[PDB]
């Protein structure tokens, strides 16, 4: 059998594209080893199509909350507690759509012109990472006999954030106008200008002690870790748009902790992608095997309005159209008493607000219509 | 009534500075009695 | 055209039901047996009456 | 510059056409209202350039069914 007829075979099955790509790659495969025949390769295609009208799920299947389920029970047997925190704590913050999540990571790739050498991952790490003045200065000692704190800073921590003195010190003289700076072998002198008052003092010093000389607002830690041949460059903190606007960092791949970064910056189908992405992860690390599609329903159901929204009070169930399953959850009294200012009407349509009255669900069994024939005799 | 090392002093004294509305215990008495209970008379507020 | 479990679970539940108020099988069955095992028997045999309505 | 569609995380976006529109929303028997939506300051909207009232196809990367088609209709901030 030539491997033109296999084509023409999978091509008029009734199959999906990627199941028929993988059929006639397997089928091209085994051809060569054991010499199939016409009929044995029509048999295998027919039972693959059988095969998957067998996995095709019913209709009427109560999907979310057999996901809902799925999701749930393996979070009880999780565990709780660089500084990654998975577990629960993260599953927590993904499905309650945290605004600021906690210790936030950013994945930053490199372009051809800096994965391959530790040196150009390196400078470009430094780049990223941001230093002010209170990490670089040893101690702090407040100096009365010229009105003025100064800033004495160690040699090492100054060679490693990659920009030497004069820098430091052209990059506080612009940003600070209400007084100078003079600097002689490694130490920092701060010198005012209309600065009277021992108040005024600790005001402006702490102001400049925690200015940014370099690097990116947010992030303060950076590591340097290979894998695949490649250098791939963590961080603490999140800054998306300010990373992915940097020069020697490939933005194709650049990913970050924070899914609301991720929307705001990417979209909101690439925020959907990053949430089930970050529970699959989250998932495999604990060891849990939960299947993608409830994973991709939660997801979908969560980013159904355009925005990332929470599974609680304040997302999903928030914005249901139901007044009893509104008020049955959470909040009973606020919604109940909103509902009545404003007239809502429940249509009963879906399953909570069935079950408080007495009626049958529309799920399951509840949308299964029948029709019998009267004249019916034995 | 603190303490007398300077390195305690210097924050004293810039608590002292920060603070400087208050010069009696009548008018930090005040305060309180407008913290406690707003709206009233000097004389309750004082004595609350 | 194949019944999925949840149409099966109904038209036995409502073939059941009329057993259980009149409908005399039409099959034979076994004496003692209840009119749900009547009802799975029925299906069994092919002889159901019930037909689900889907949309269209 | 650097193309939001670049993104590995970012899969493609399209504007349907009117007709497009109606034949999708013929098919699944929808108003314009029943379909998920899609912000207008989206950085794919403000990509393609779209406005509020178009559909989008969406051709998302499926882990199971390799390539999926997911419809978002613009609306306004």
């Amino acid at each position: 059998v030539a491997e033109k007829t296999i084509k023409s075979m999978v091509s008029k099955a009734e199959l999906p594209d990627n199941i028929k790509e993988e059929l006639y790659a397997k089928l091209i495969e085994y051809n060569e080893k054991y010499k199939l025949k016409k009929d044995e390769i029509q048999a295998i295609i027919d039972e693959t199509v059988r095969e998957y009208q067998k996995a095709l799920i019913e209709p009427g299947e109560a999907v979310g909350t057999v996901a809902a389920q799925s999701i749930g029970e393996p979070s009880t047997q999780m565990t709780l507690n660089i500084n990654v925190t998975l577990g629960l704590p993260r599953i927590i913050e993904i499905v309650d759509a945290r605004k600021n999540p906690s210790t936030p990571i950013m994945t930053v790739y490199l372009d051809e012109e800096h994965r391959y050498d530790r040196d150009k991952a390196l400078e470009v790490a430094r780049r990223i990472e941001g230093t002010t003045l209170e990490n670089l200065a040893r101690e702090e000692t407040i100096d009365i006999l010229n009105m003025e704190y100064v800033v004495e800073i160690d040699p090492e921590r100054l060679e490693k954030a990659g920009l030497d003195m004069e820098k430091v010190v052209r990059k506080l003289t612009g940003s600070f106008k209400s007084a100078e700076f003079e600097a002689e072998g490694y130490t920092l002198v701060v010198r005012p200008k209309k600065v009277t008052k021992l108040s005024d003092l600790r005001k402006i010093a702490e102001k400049v002690k925690k200015h940014r000389l370099k690097g990116l607002s947010g992030v303060g830690k950076t590591i340097i870790r290979k894998e695949g041949d490649e250098y791939v460059i963590y961080t603490e903190g999140s800054n998306f748009k300010q990373v992915l606007k940097v020069p020697g960092v490939d933005p194709t791949r650049t990913r970050t902790n924070n899914i609301w970064e991720i929307a705001e910056v990417l979209g909101i189908e690439a925020a959907r992608n990053a949430i089930i992405d970050e529970i699959v992860s989250t998932m495999r690390e604990q060891g849990l095997e939960v299947d993608v599609r409830h994973i991709m329903l939660v997801a979908d159901m969560m980013t159904l309005d355009g925005v990332i929204r929470p599974i609680g009070r304040h997302g999903i169930v928030g914005e249901k159209a139901s007044v009893l399953a509104r008020a049955a959850f959470e909040i009973t009294t606020q919604h109940l008493f909103a509902a009545a200012e404003r007239g809502e009407v429940d249509p009963l349509n879906g399953v909570v607000e069935n079950v408080l009255i007495g009626q049958p669900v529309p799920v399951g069994t509840g949308i299964v219509k029948l029709a019998m024939s009267l004249p019916l005799r034995p | 009534a603190v303490s007398d090392d300077p390195r305690i002093q210097q924050v004293l004294f810039d608590n002292l500075e920060d603070a400087s509305d208050i010069s009696t215990q009548e008018e930090a008495l005040d305060y309180i009695g407008r913290l406690a209970l707003p709206g009233q008379p000097k004389e309750y507020r004082l004595r609350r | 055209f194949r019944y999925t479990r949840f149409e099966k679970a109904r038209i036995i539940g409502a073939r059941a039901l009329q057993i259980a108020m009149g409908a005399p099988v039409l099959i034979d069955v076994p004496e003692g047996i209840t009119p749900l095992q009547a009802a799975l028997l029925e299906f069994e045999k092919g002889v159901i009456p019930i037909t689900v309505i889907r949309p269209s | 510059e650097f193309n939001i569609f670049d993104h590995v995380l970012v899969p493609e976006h399209r504007i349907l056409s009117e007709e497009e529109k109606e034949e999708l929303l013929k098919k699944y028997r929808i108003r314009i209202s029943q379909l998920p939506q899609i912000k207008a300051s989206d950085p794919a909207v403000v990509a393609l350039g779209a406005k509020p009232g178009d559909v989008i196809e969406i051709k998302r990367k499926s882990p199971t069914a390799g390539y999926y088609y997911y419809y978002r209709l613009v609306v306004e901030d």
